[PDB]
């Protein structure tokens, strides 16, 4: 189980954060990816391996993962951002793939 | 005036790098054993400081010690093997975070499987046992001991 | 350029049988594999199951009670899933991946190159 | 006209060799874990191809890429530290028995330990797990790729 | 060169408690370790424990009922064993080694370099 | 616990097999030693890491291992080589340090 903030919000120009919180067989010992999703169309990854981009992703979109924790930050935010950001990772506790929960982006 | 890199010696140095590499699962030149593999990768002779890409190597045409490298053919498809002495060594390019085999907690030896399809393309195979490294694309720089003849 | 193209909506009763297909090109069908995921309406997504193309191996989740079952065309390079015994609760948005990773202790799935995803209702 | 064996950039490759080498059970300089460790041990560059015997090196002129390396006293002894890039390779010399680190299944690098005395007597150390070569005394053949400056 | 020298013969009755030193010469005496063997007139080598000089860490048999005791003097490079409650069966000839290798799962012990033997009677 | 043949016999000038019987968790995990031991005298190395000589041990003394057995070999007997021959290796289910049963040698 991974939880996220349901609503993340800054200004055009600034940084989010977004960070999951799952527990030592979600994150701790394996490696998260971030998706983007706008409602109604594919989901789309943004980060693999924890901090790694694959082609054709901005410079914007950077993730991170520290212990149990993991967080995707994009700085500069911009318009045309604003859908659903959420985790996926294995979780050995379960035998499964656990995700998180979306994360709401409103531009100000 | 120097040996090509088509020529191996039981105890030469090869230095593998992998541009950015993707993790398999079920090998079969490896038995049925995960690995990395790149399509890009470049193989080098670190006493001679011959280099050379592995996709431009004419595989058919490589010897160790002068006999042949041994050749297995999986579901029509042509691998190449050149064994190692010693397990094979591998880390995450520029990062000292390193990776380890399949067979990590066991006295044998590795191997360096190559596929080649008879052009100008040509893969390179590591035996892993997971994604400790990521699950690819990772860039990835091996090291091993140049082994004997397969009997 | 690698595609997942999936089938069109479908509407069910409860206690039918839905069936949902994935289409894929671009790629070698049987390097990687299929994974099939929902989304129920206010929640995230939910795993279901996957298979890998090379030899047929499915792994499901829990949360199903054994009702889900995936098989591949490897001539067609189309992947299905057939999810039977539709509660009412089953009304979702049924997404199609391309599973890549390892499920070992360090593990990394990546589920690259989505589909377009399926609504599914189960009603009368 | 050619770099001394007192100098180490950071991807050089070294091929350490251990005359009939004794396993340790407590090494300190690694923790508190095990290791072979050889008297007669030999360090050979391989891309320049300089060989010199480990107990006949002054390790305090050695110097990684310039820096000079680190030293640890334990129990009032000075190790020195060559440390590697990805994990150490070892071998029975002439089998192709291998062997493997303590760290086995750690995304982790080695290092290199080098015992001085101060005159010409020095020791070399390779991090193990077990004897899966043997109890001592037994020839070694290593295997590494040399690493960053320890931060 | 390396030996190993041992105490004297010796003669107990039936519940005393018998202690046998090991001198040790020729090498550093904290570097390995030592262990503790019997014979039994008529049987092979039964082994009862051993210490290692690093730090004191004993690991003993189980066909002795935690009568043994070993223990190391440092500064006069001697290891000794106190085995208490002595049964008639008890009298054997007292072996001492030097512990060399490793119990993990590939393992291989040397015991090179023994010393002599040690004849204890437990009698009246 | 190893078990031996009580006694091996051989004319002078012939070889003897000294053979050792095992388990999985004595011998087929493990590395045995052999020792030569005169009654009334020290215990002396003659085999260790299954095939191995310590310096001043002859060329006629050679051991072996196949599986769960381990076999010592003096080829060229000779007179002076009237001692018991014994095992030694570690057994991981017992979690100790275990013995053969010496093998008488007689020359003829």
């Amino acid at each position: 189980v991974l939880t996220q903030p349901p609503s993340v919000s800054a200004a055009p120009g600034q940084r989010v954060t977004i960070s999951c919180s799952g527990s030592n067989s979600n994150i701790g010992h394996n490696y998260v990816c971030w998706y983007h999703h706008l409602p109604g169309t594919a989901p789309k990854l943004l980060i693999y391996d924890n901090n790694k981009r694959p082609s054709g992703i901005p410079d914007r979109f950077s993730g991170s993962k520290s212990g149990t924790s993991a967080t995707l930050a994009i700085t500069g935010l911009q318009t045309g951002d604003e859908a659903d950001y959420f985790c996926e990772t294995w979780d050995s506790s379960l035998s499964a793939v656990v995700f998180g929960g979306g994360t709401k982006v409103t531009v100000l | 005036p120097a040996r090509p890199i088509t020529n191996w010696r039981s105890g030469d140095v090869v230095w593998v790098t992998l541009p950015s590499a993707e993790y398999a699962q079920s090998q079969s030149a490896m038995g049925s054993h995960p690995a990395y593999w790149s399509e890009e990768a470049t193989i080098i002779n670190v006493a001679t400081g011959q280099r050379a890409a592995v996709s431009s190597i004419k595989w058919d045409q490589v010897t160790l010690n002068g006999k042949a490298l041994h050749k297995e053919t999986h579901s029509g498809l042509v691998y190449y093997q050149l064994p190692l002495m010693g397990k094979i060594n591998f880390w995450q390019q520029g990062t000292t975070k390193a990776g380890y085999t399949y067979n990590y907690n066991t006295t044998d030896s590795d191997s360096l499987w190559v596929w080649w399809d008879g052009g100008s393309k040509a893969y390179l195979y590591i035996s892993t046992y997971t994604t400790m490294l990521g699950a690819g694309p990772v860039n990835i720089t091996g090291l091993g001991a140049v082994g004997p003849n397969p009997v | 350029q690698v595609q997942l193209v999936q089938s069109g909506t479908e509407l069910k009763k409860p206690g039918a049988s839905v069936t949902v297909s994935c289409q894929a090109s671009g790629y070698t069908f049987t390097r990687y594999g299929v994974s099939w995921m929902r989304q129920a309406p206010g929640q995230g997504l939910e795993w279901m199951g996957w298979i890998s193309v090379h030899n047929g191996h499915t792994t499901y989740s829990q949360s199903v009670q054994g009702r889900v079952t995936v098989t591949t065309d490897t001539s067609t390079n189309t992947a299905y899933m057939t999810l039977r015994g539709l509660r009412t609760d089953d009304t979702a948005v049924y997404y199609c991946a391309r599973y890549r990773g390892s499920t070992v202790v360090p593990a990394a799935i990546v589920f690259d190159f989505w589909g377009q995803g399926t609504l599914v209702t189960v009603s009368s």
